[PDB]
C-alpha cells in the first residue's frame, strides 16, 4: 500500500493531531484500544495508510508525538484515544521552548531532534511504500515552529524523494497575545517555502472569525477552533483514507496542485458551517465552499486568482448534480481562475460523510489571494523588526540580524511571486 | 501463424484490455476458465482465433496479452475478477508505486525498474508464436504510466523486434473524464517519443465516447465501464479480420496499406455504428444503408473533428454481421452523392470494404443492444489534425508559464525535451496541412 | 539485374539494422542523461540541507561562546 507517517510537534500540533486521530478512528470504526468495531469493509480497504497492523487485529496510528515539555504530551495520553498510540512514539523533552523559534530550531530542539529521527526511521522502515510525512504544528510557538521546521529539514535529508506535507497553524492577535509570534512565523515560512511540497494554511484569524461571526460564539476557545481543524483535516485526507476511482496519494496532489514549487500554500475551505441551535442541497453546498466566509485562511479569493482547486464532496448525493454545479461556479466566476492552466479544478465524491453530517464539502485551493495571509504576518513582523524589539530572545541563542532579514525578504519574494502569476495572462 | 500480442499499459490500457478480452471470449465462445468446447483441436491449432489465443494441453485458451501497470490496484481486479483464470500470473505485471501522473516517472524513474521484466514476459509470449505479426499497445495519453512507460516500451520493442508492426490504441485526454492537469504535457511527450516507433495509431477521444454514451445510450453520467465496452466494440471490429476468416474478410494490414500514405500520417479516424440502446433497437432493424450513413455523421466519430472541413486520404468500411456486398455498394452510391466527401488529388476516391459474417456480440447486462449488423469506418482525414491543435494549444498555455515543468525536471528531464516535443508536434500539424494541398 | 537485386535486399537490411541501432543509442543516451540530471538535482538538494546543518552547528557555536562570557 501507500503509507503516511504522521508527526505532531508542539502544543498546537499535538492538540489538533489528537483530534484528527479521534475523528478518523470513528470514521474507520476504531475504538480507543485499537480494535475494529466498524460496519463497512470500505473502512479497512485503505486503513494501513495511517494505521499499522499489530498483533490481535490492533490498529496502531502511525503517529509520532514531539514536544519540548511533557505538559501537552501527558494530557494526550490520558485523553479518550490516548491508549491507542504507540507508547514508544512519545518523544518529549524537559527544558521547554518558551515560544522561542531559535530554541526549537537551534538550541533545545536540536538536542532532541536526533531522538525524534530514530522513531521516524523505525516507522518508515516498516512501510511497504512510504508516501511521505504530514506534520501538524504551529508557527507561533517554539517547538512547533522551530523544532518542526528543523525536523522537516532533517527528514528531507534522509528522505529527499518523499513528499513533505504540513498542517501549519498561522498565528493571530485575535487568538494569542504573544508578541514574538510574528517572528516565529516569518522564520518558519522561510523554512516551509524551501523544504515542503504542500502546506495547508490553517489561519487562526480565519478560525476565530468563523467561530465569532458564523458560529455566533462570543468567546471562542481552542476547542471551538480545533473543531474546525478536525473537520478540515478529515476532509483533505478523505481521498487518502477512503477508496475510489482516484487512488489518491500525496504526490498526485502535489503534482496537480503546485504549478511552481515555492507556491505550495493551500487555502482550506469547509461547508456547511452551521451552529448548534439553527436539508442542504448540492448547489448550496458548492456555492458555500467557494465563499470567503468558509475559508480556513483569512483571505478573499475574489482578491486573487485560483491557480488550482481540488474539491471533495462527502455524502450520498447526485454525482451528475455535483458535476453541473462545479461547472456552474467556474463559468460564473471565470475571471477568478487562471486561463493558462486548463482544467484546473478537480472534484471527487465520497459516499462516507463525516460524523453527524449527511453531506459535506471540503475545499483545497492554491489561490494567489493567499498573499493576504502572508502580508498580515509580514506587516506584524516589520513593525517589531523596525524597532528591533525582543531580538535578545533569538540573538542570545546564536542567531543574528541576517537570518531575520533573509526570512523577511524571502517571504516578501513569495508574495511578489503570487502577484506575478495573478497578473499573468494567456496573451 | 500471424499471431498478435496485445500489451495493455496503465489503468486505461488495462481496463480497456478487460473489456476487449471479455468481448473476445464472448465472440469466440471461450468460458472464463479458458475452455472452448467448440475447439476440437486440443493443445494448439491453426484456427483464426489462435492469432489472439494460445492453447495449453489442458484445453485452456490463454490470451496473447501482457498487462502492465506501475501500481497493483487496477490489475489486482483482473487477478481476482471474473476472468482471473484466463490469464497466467506472469502475464499480469505490477509495481508498488505508480508514475504520479508524471511522464518522467513513468518513462525514467519508476518505469526503468520494471521495463526489463516486462520485455522478458513479452519475449516469452513471442517465443510461443510461429508467425508473430506485430503488437497492439493499449494506453492513455494523459497518464504517467500510459505515456511515460508506453514510450519507453515502444522504443525497446523497436530494438528487440526491429520494424515489426506496432499498432496503438491511444486514449485522447478529455476534461469531462480527465485525471490530471498535466495531461497535455504527457500527451505531447509520448506522441513525440512514440511517433517514429508506431506504424499506426487509433486515437480515441474520451469526450467523443462520453458524448456518444450520453446521446445514443441515454446514460447521464457514463462510467469507464460504459466507455470501455463501447471502445472494445471498435477494437473488436478492427481486429475481427485477424480473429475470424471469410471470403469477404479483408486483413487489417491490407487496410493499413491504404491508411498510411506517409510514415508520420498514421492516425486513422474511427467511426462506429450502430450505437443504440435495447429500448430503441426493439422493433428497429437498422439496415446496411442506415449504419453506413451513420459513419459520416461527425457525432459518431471516436475523435472530435470535422472531416467536412478536411480532405480524405483513405476510407475503409469494416462491416460485420448480416451484410452482403450488394447492399454496401448501393449504400456507398447514395452517400457519395449526398455527403461532403472530398479526397486529396493524389489518391483514388474508392472505398475499401471488408465484411465479417460473425455478428456483433454484446456483454450480457451491458447497455449496448445486440444488432444483426454493424460497421466501423477507418478514414485517414486531415481533419484529425484538429485533435493535435487543441491538444497542442493546451500545452502552449501551460508551457508559456513553465507551469508544472519543475515536476518533470526534478525527475531528470530537461526543458529541451519539451520544446523538442512541441516542435515535433508543430511539424506534424504542418505535415497534415501539406498533404491536403493540391498538386501543382 | 542480379547485382541490383542483391543491393536492394542489402539496403533493406542496412536500413532496418540502422533503425535498431539508432533507437538503441538514443535510448541509452536519454537514460544516461536522465540519471545524471536526477542525481544532480538530488545532490543539490542534499547540499543545501547539509549546508543548513553547518549553519545549525554554527549557531550553537555562537551561544556557547557568549554563555561563558
Ligand atoms: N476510456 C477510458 N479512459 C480511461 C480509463 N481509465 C483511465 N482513463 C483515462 O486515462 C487518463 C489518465 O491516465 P491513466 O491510465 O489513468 O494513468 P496511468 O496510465 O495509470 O499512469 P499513472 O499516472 O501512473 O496512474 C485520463 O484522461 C482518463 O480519462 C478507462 O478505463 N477507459
Ligand atoms: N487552532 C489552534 N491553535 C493553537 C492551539 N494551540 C496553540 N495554538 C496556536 O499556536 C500558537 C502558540 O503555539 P504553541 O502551541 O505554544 O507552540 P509550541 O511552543 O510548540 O507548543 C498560538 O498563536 C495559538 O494561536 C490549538 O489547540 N488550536
Ligand atoms: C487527499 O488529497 C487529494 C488528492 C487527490 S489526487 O491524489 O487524486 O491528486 C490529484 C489528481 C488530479 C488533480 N487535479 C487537480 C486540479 C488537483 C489534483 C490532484 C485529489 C484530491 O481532490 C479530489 C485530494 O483532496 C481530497
Ligand atoms: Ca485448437
Ligand atoms: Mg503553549
Ligand atoms: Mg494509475
Amino acid at each position: 500500500m501507500r503509507e503516511i507517517v504522521h508527526i505532531q510537534a508542539g502544543q498546537c500540533g499535538n492538540q489538533i493531531g489528537a483530534k484528527f486521530w479521534e475523528v478518523i478512528s470513528d470514521e474507520h470504526g476504531i475504538d480507543p484500544t485499537g480494535s475494529y468495531h466498524g460496519d463497512s469493509d470500505l473502512q479497512l480497504e485503505r486503513i494501513n495508510v495511517y494505521y499499522n497492523e499489530a498483533t490481535g487485529n490492533k490498529y496502531v496510528p502511525r503517529a509520532i508525538l514531539v514536544d519540548l515539555e511533557p505538559g501537552t504530551m501527558d494530557s494526550v495520553r490520558s485523553g479518550p484515544f490516548g491508549q491507542i498510540f504507540r507508547p514508544d512514539n512519545f518523544v518529549f523533552g524537559q527544558s521547554g521552548a518558551g515560544n522561542n523559534w531559535a530554541k526549537g530550531h537551534y538550541t533545545e530542539g536540536a538536542e532532541l531532534v536526533d531522538s525524534v529521527l530514530d522513531v521516524v526511521r523505525k516507522e518508515s522502515e516498516s512501510c511497504d511504500c512510504l508516501q511521505g510525512f504530514q506534520l501538524t504544528h504551529s508557527l507561533g510557538g517554539g517547538t512547533g515552529s522551530g523544532m518542526g521546521t528543523l525536523l522537516i529539514s532533517k527528514i528531507r535529508e534522509e528522505y529527499p524523494d518523499r513528499i513533505m506535507n504540513t498542517f501549519s497553524v498561522m498565528p493571530s492577535p485575535k487568538v494569542s497575545d504573544t508578541v514574538v509570534e510574528p517572528y516565529n512565523a516569518t522564520l518558519s515560512v522561510h523554512q516551509l517555502v524551501e523544504n515542503t511540497d504542500e502546506t495547508y494554511c490553517i489561519d487562526n484569524e480565519a478560525l476565530y472569525d468563523i467561530c465569532f461571526r458564523t458560529l455566533k460564539l462570543t468567546t471562542p476557545t481552542y476547542g471551538d477552533l480545533n473543531h474546525l481543524v478536525s473537520a478540515t483535516m478529515s476532509g483533505v485526507t478523505t481521498c487518502l483514507r477512503f477508496p475510489g476511482q482516484l487512488n489518491a496519494d500525496l504526490r498526485k496532489l502535489a503534482v496537480n496542485m503546485v504549478p511552481f514549487p515555492r507556491l505550495h500554500f493551500f487555502m482550506p475551505g469547509f461547508a456547511p458551517l452551521t451552529s448548534r441551535g439553527s436539508a442542504l442541497t448540492v448547489p448550496e453546498l458548492t456555492q458555500q465552499m467557494f465563499d470567503s466566509k468558509n475559508m480556513m485562511a483569512a483571505c478573499d479569493p475574489r482578491h486573487g486568482r485560483y491557480l488550482t482547486v481540488a474539491a471533495i464532496f462527502r455524502g450520498r448525493m447526485s454525482m451528475k448534480e455535483v458535476d453541473e454545479q462545479m461547472l456552474n461556479v467556474q463559468n460564473k466566476n471565470s475571471s477568478y481562475f487562471v486561463e493558462w492552466i486548463p482544467n484546473n479544478v478537480k472534484t471527487a465524491v465520497c459516499d462516507i460523510p463525516p460524523r453527524g453530517l449527511k453531506m459535506s464539502a471540503t475545499f483545497i485551493g492554491n489561490s494567489t489571494a493567499i498573499q493576504e495571509l502572508f502580508k498580515r504576518i509580514s506587516e506584524q513582523f516589520t513593525a517589531m523588526f523596525r524597532r528591533k524589539a525582543f531580538l535578545h530572545w533569538y540573538t542570545g541563542e546564536g542567531m543574528d540580524e541576517m537570518e531575520f532579514t533573509e526570512a523577511e525578504s524571502n517571504m516578501n519574494d513569495l508574495v511578489s511571486e503570487y502577484q506575478q502569476y495573478q497578473d499573468a495572462t494567456a496573451d | 501463424m500471424r499471431e498478435c500480442i496485445s500489451i495493455h499499459v496503465g489503468q486505461a490500457g488495462v481496463q480497456i484490455g478487460n473489456a476487449c478480452w471479455e468481448l473476445y471470449c464472448l465472440e469466440h465462445g471461450i468460458q472464463p476458465d479458458g475452455q472452448m468446447p467448440s475447439d476440437k483441436t486440443i493443445g494448439g491449432g491453426d484456427d483464426s482465433f489462435n492469432t489472439f489465443f494460445s492453447e495449453t494441453g489442458a484445453g485452456k485458451h490463454v490470451p496473447r496479452a501482457v498487462f502492465v501497470d506501475l501500481e497493483p490496484t487496477v490489475i489486482d481486479e483482473v487477478r481476482t475478477g471474473t476472468y482471473r483464470q484466463l490469464f497466467h500470473p506472469e502475464q499480469l505485471i505490477t509495481g508498488k508505486e505508480d508514475a504520479a501522473n508524471n511522464y518522467a516517472r513513468g518513462h525514467y524513474t519508476i518505469g526503468k525498474e520494471i521495463i526489463d521484466l516486462v520485455l522478458d514476459r513479452i519475449r516469452k509470449l513471442a517465443d510461443q508464436c510461429t508467425g508473430l505479426q506485430g503488437f497492439l499497445v493499449f494506453h492513455s495519453f494523459g497518464g504517467g504510466t500510459g505515456s511515460g512507460f508506453t514510450s519507453l516500451l515502444m522504443e525497446r520493442l523497436s530494438v528487440d523486434y526491429g520494424k515489426k508492426s506496432k499498432l496503438e490504441f491511444s486514449i485522447y485526454p478529455a476534461p469531462q473524464v480527465s485525471t490530471a492537469v498535466v495531461e497535455p504535457y504527457n500527451s505531447i511527450l509520448t506522441t513525440h517519443t512514440t511517433l517514429e516507433h508506431s506504424d499506426c495509431a487509433f486515437m480515441v477521444d474520451n469526450e467523443a465516447i462520453y458524448d456518444i454514451c450520453r446521446r445514443n445510450l441515454d446514460i447521464e453520467r457514463p462510467t469507464y465501464t460504459n466507455l470501455n465496452r463501447l471502445i472494445s466494440q471498435i477494437v473488436s471490429s478492427i481486429t475481427a479480420s485477424l480473429r475470424f476468416d471469410g471470403a469477404l474478410n479483408v486483413d487489417l494490414t491490407e487496410f493499413q496499406t491504404n491508411l498510411v500514405p506517409y510514415p508520420r500520417i498514421h492516425f486513422p479516424l474511427a467511426t462506429y455504428a450502430p450505437v443504440i440502446s435495447a429500448e430503441k433497437a426493439y422493433h428497429e432493424q437498422l439496415s446496411v444503408a442506415e449504419i453506413t450513413n451513420a459513419c459520416f455523421e461527425p457525432a459518431n466519430q471516436m475523435v472530435k473533428c470535422d472531416p467536412r472541413h478536411g480532405k480524405y486520404m483513405a476510407c475503409c468500411l469494416l462491416y460485420r454481421g448480416d451484410v452482403v456486398p450488394k447492399d454496401v455498394n448501393a449504400a456507398i452510391a447514395t452517400i457519395k452523392t449526398k455527403r461532403s466527401i472530398q479526397f486529396v488529388d493524389w489518391c483514388p476516391t474508392g472505398f475499401k470494404v471488408g465484411i465479417n459474417y460473425q455478428p456483433p456480440t454484446v456483454v450480457p447486462g451491458g447497455d449496448l443492444a445486440k444488432v444483426q449488423r454493424a460497421v466501423c469506418m477507418l478514414s485517414n482525414t486531415t481533419a484529425i489534425a484538429e485533435a493535435w491543435a487543441r491538444l497542442d494549444h493546451k500545452f502552449d498555455l501551460m508551457y508559456a508559464k513553465r507551469a508544472f515543468v519543475h515536476w518533470y525536471v526534478g525527475e531528470g528531464m530537461e526543458e529541451g525535451e519539451f520544446s523538442e516535443a512541441r516542435e515535433d508536434m508543430a511539424a506534424l500539424e504542418k505535415d497534415y496541412e501539406e498533404v491536403g494541398v493540391d498538386s501543382v | 539485374k542480379r547485382e541490383h537485386e542483391r543491393e536492394v535486399i542489402q539496403k533493406a537490411i542496412e536500413e532496418n539494422n540502422n533503425f535498431i541501432k539508432m533507437a538503441k543509442e538514443k535510448l541509452a543516451q536519454k537514460m544516461e542523461s536522465n540519471k545524471e540530471n536526477r542525481e544532480a538535482h538530488l545532490a543539490a538538494m542534499l547540499e543545501r540541507l547539509q549546508e543548513k546543518d553547518k549553519h545549525a552547528e554554527e549557531v550553537r557555536k555562537n551561544k556557547e561562546l557568549k554563555e561563558e562570557a
